[PDB]
């Protein structure tokens, strides 16, 4: 009931009494997912059977000027299963995103394919969004995806979108 | 690593049916004798879709018209008719239009058309670039004539003509209904300014008017766990 | 404050700070068109500034047709009345100034060809439904139903698309956390070189919060978001014999 | 009724008792008005759906040596309506042709297509037509047209005027 | 007929034959002025043609001020009204086309700073009856006495000077024995350099018959003076900031 | 009339929690290098005793 709305994009963080719980997650499937299903890289790469190459996230905060705070944005290679706390999480390959210093964190992720479980994203809290008085607490998270220029496509069909009347 | 298979080209220069021409050899409605249709490339909803890609585009139209004849029952199945020969008339924009199979508009010296008997190969004829402007507009932004008069997102400016179809030869003494294919295959295709794909069902093939769709499929979750 | 330069347009001027990140169009600057043309050197090249818009929480976004939001703006818009064919490329400031105590986030896209849907099927829409010149027409956050209307929506931005893949267009991001303004260059673009001002609309201008203004208990409610205009190498067709 | 005799071509000119009053006028459409219909040009033009390039006009005056006078063509562009007065029509296009000193005035017409309303061809009275004694007063002016040298076409069709028997 | 010239400015064009006496106003061309001058090159260089007028035996003489004479002639009436300084020079050509059978004669001059008289003497002259843009003023042959109103008679010209006198402005004599056409060009004159176009007239055409018209019994009884005037380098004040 | 020089606004004056709402503009004005004066007189403000 979120996605005939503009909600569908704000991804909802604020102040956490934990400390490692999970902020957002999605299986990494630029077009088998139905996350970046009507992306337009998943639009560019529903028409066609074969593609190959890699991938950037973006993760930008909305907030405001006033807050700061850390992430733990954790990359589960395929075939690894999604880590359940904040310390598997960090054993694994994480990077921490400073929101006091750095309003967007660019995530290249390496070789991923459908004929060249495919990975996961997750974002774990590590600190509590620390805020001034009169300033508000909840805040938005917003994503971007794009390809790198490594990326290839080997044949062509109909796209299993448009359905004839 | 190739990237040759992502051109415009090779992405937009593929062969496709657009539309099927039903017309017979013998009747008394004298407007079942004979059919048409006015080139566009708003029928097919893929083709439709892969062309809304991208704002303005350019191309030249390769046309392969398959033609195939069924008689219809009657009691005179058993007859001897000789081979049919279709007639495959081009208008250009611009051009007179035939209202009946006996109409002078069949015999003008300016609408190029094509004779084919029946059992050889497909006929093929190719269009040129055939606009006024520089590129054909897939969106319109505008009136055509005299806005607040005239349909919203019409250009005049982008027709490309219209064939017509009839059996050459008399009328027969057995009903014989013949379906031509349409094989409309754009080439040289350059485009310009791209955009977004479509989201919505397509409701009609003059306007760009919908019904709001969502964004995507919903999840139950936010968070993700293990199987 | 961060080294401000003021740019000065015939009898108009406007502040503007250092970095100025400025996003031209497709790579090309608006030129002069290299059956006579005539131009209007400076005295249509000057900064039109309309009214500034009002963005609450549930504001859901604001669109301008161009060359139509200018028909009431001087000698541009008697230009436009006298001559019959016409060719300019633009230069669009949108400002927004806030506090650092408010956090908020908008897409500025300018839109070629933009079509609109209506909001009942097989119907047709009124021009003052599309475009009104002065103060904007204002997206819905729901399922519009007018008569005579676009069909306002935002998930949909009235063409049918994803609102989110309108990222395609010239594009900028002002972020209430750090970005302040947003410059975006454009040329022109139609498929003939000259087409009639009043029938054609050449592009959109959208503004589209993706992360709503939010705030205090006791701050301002309210935000501004100033634009400003400002034609580049215009030209008309002219009247003459030879 | 004067289409079917000579008085087809004379444009009747004479004494007129006001001033700013207008003489002839007629659409500029080579092939689409009536009025150039079956002139030659329109006859190379309507074997063609499309067409662009020039169009000269020429006026000449076939009155008697002794009288004198002037006239206002104007020429109003596509887009710009017709004028109602000789002041509406002095602020656009004109040019002011006097009788008594060139029988003969040439207006080579800027650019015109069908698809490459396109304008109009106004005469207004100037002044009256001064005649001496034993000089009759009812006169005439003859119009002439060719294209000029960068007229093109693009796509041969069937005649509108032929209909088969 | 004697190798005619067919001059076109703009989108407009006007017929002129061989010999073309010029008279340049005072020896000087008009040009431009060598706190920024800002110029409308050529959608405002065009002829604008009044309406022809009306001499019979008994008409005295015209007169038009510049330029209030061109305030409804497109755009520039348009720049009139955008703009706060103004500056132009002026081309007038005057027909006055006519059989071989009729006689009279014309004066054709241009007065700067032609001040007129009241006719009532210690009483103020309304706006409508100095100048009217369109279809000029008439002179008179006695002595006008109107509520408001110049003295028109044609023996003093509205400015106490005798007629006779006023062949020391740039003039030329339409005779209808030869002469078809006049032709004056006259160039920027006032002791500032730009001033306000609504405010103070240049100068004022002034259109004389010394030798009436005459005619036989038979001919036309009426003959029109069509009048013709394109500005020549002409510009404004322009708005910017710098 | 020499001119006139206006204030409008365009956006409102955004503010955080715990930060005053009412603020302050001043102006200030001086010539540029390129003034000039012609002719000296007395002064209108100051009245003999």
């Amino acid at each position: 009931e979120n996605v005939n709305s503009l909600e569908a994009y704000r991804i909802p963080v604020h102040s956490v009494t934990e400390t490692g719980a999970q902020v957002f997650g999605f299986t990494l499937q630029p077009g088998a997912d139905t996350v970046m299903e009507r992306t337009l890289l998943g639009e560019i790469l529903n028409y066609y059977a074969n593609w190959s190459g890699s991938i950037k996230l973006t993760f930008m905060y909305c907030g405001s000027a006033m807050a700061t705070g850390k992430f733990l944005l954790a990359y589960s290679p395929p075939g690894a299963g999604v880590p359940k706390n904040r310390r598997e999480a960090m054993l694994g390959t994480h990077i921490i995103w400073d929101i006091g210093l750095q309003s967007s964190c660019v995530l290249c992720v390496p070789w991923i394919s459908q004929t060249h479980d495919a990975g996961f994203i997750t974002c774990w809290y590590q600190t509590s969004i620390v805020v001034p008085a009169e300033v508000q607490n909840q805040s938005v998270i917003l994503c971007f995806v794009s390809a790198c220029n490594d990326f290839s496509v080997r044949l062509l069909r109909d796209s299993p979108f448009v359905r004839q009347t | 690593h190739v990237r040759s298979e992502s051109s415009v080209e090779n992405f937009l220069s593929r062969s496709a049916c657009v539309y099927i021409v039903e017309y017979k050899t013998r009747d008394d409605t004298p407007d079942k004798m004979y059919d048409s249709w006015v080139i566009n490339t708003r029928q097919v909803a893929q083709l439709r879709r892969k062309l809304e890609f991208f704002t303005y585009v350019r191309f030249d139209v390769e046309v392969t018209f398959v033609i195939t004849s069924v008689q219809d029952d009657s009691t005179r199945q058993n007859t001897d008719t000789p081979a049919l020969t279709h007639q495959i008339m081009y208008v250009p924009p611009g051009g007179p239009i035939p209202q009946a199979v006996d109409d002078y508009n069949w015999q003008t010296s300016t609408n190029p058309s094509v004779f084919w008997t029946e059992g050889n190969a497909p006929p093929r004829m190719s269009i040129p670039f055939m606009s006024v402007g520089n590129a054909y507009s897939n969106f319109y932004d505008g009136w055509s004539h005299f806005s607040q008069t005239g349909v919203y997102g019409f250009n005049t400016l982008n027709n490309m003509g219209k064939l017509y179809f009839r059996h050459v030869n008399d009328k027969t003494i057995s009903p014989i209904t013949s379906k031509v294919r349409i094989y409309f295959k754009p080439k040289h295709v350059k485009a310009w300014v791209p955009r977004p794909p479509r989201l919505c069902e397509y409701t009609h093939k003059d306007n760009v008017d919908f019904e709001p769709k969502g964004v995507t499929t919903s999840r139950t979750q936010l968070t993700i766990s293990n199987s | 404050s961060d080294r401000v330069r003021s740019i000065t347009l015939g009898n108009s001027t406007i502040t503007t700070q250092e970095s100025a990140n400025v996003v031209v169009g497709y790579g090309v600057w608006p030129d002069y068109l290299s059956d006579q043309p005539t131009q209007p050197d400076v005295a249509t090249c000057r900064f039109y500034t309309l009214d500034s818009v009002s963005w609450m929480k549930e504001s859901q976004g604001w669109w301008w047709k161009f060359p139509d939001a200018l028909r009431d703006m001087g000698l541009f818009g008697q230009n436009m009345q006298y001559h019959y064919l016409g060719r300019s490329g633009y230069t669009i400031h949108v400002q927004c100034n806030a506090s650092k105590f408010h956090q908020g986030c908008l897409l500025v896209v300018c839109v070629p060809e933009a079509e609109m849907g209506a909001a009942n099927i097989n119907e047709k829409i009124n021009r003052e439904h599309l475009s009104n010149g002065e103060v904007a027409n204002t997206f819905s956050g729901t399922k519009s139903s007018n008569t005579n209307d676009v069909q306002q929506a935002v998930f949909n931005a009235g063409m049918g698309v994803a609102v989110g893949n309108l990222t395609i267009f010239p594009h900028q991001w002002i972020n209430l956390r750090t970005n302040n303004c947003a410059t975006i260059v454009m040329p022109y673009i139609n498929s003939v070189p000259m087409d009639n001002m009043f029938r054609h609309y050449n592009f959109t201008l959208m503004i589209i919060p993706f992360a709503k203004l939010d705030y205090a208990a006791g701050s301002s409610t309210y935000i501004p978001i100033t634009v400003t205009v400002a034609p580049m190498c215009a030209e008309y067709n002219g009247l003459r014999l030879g």
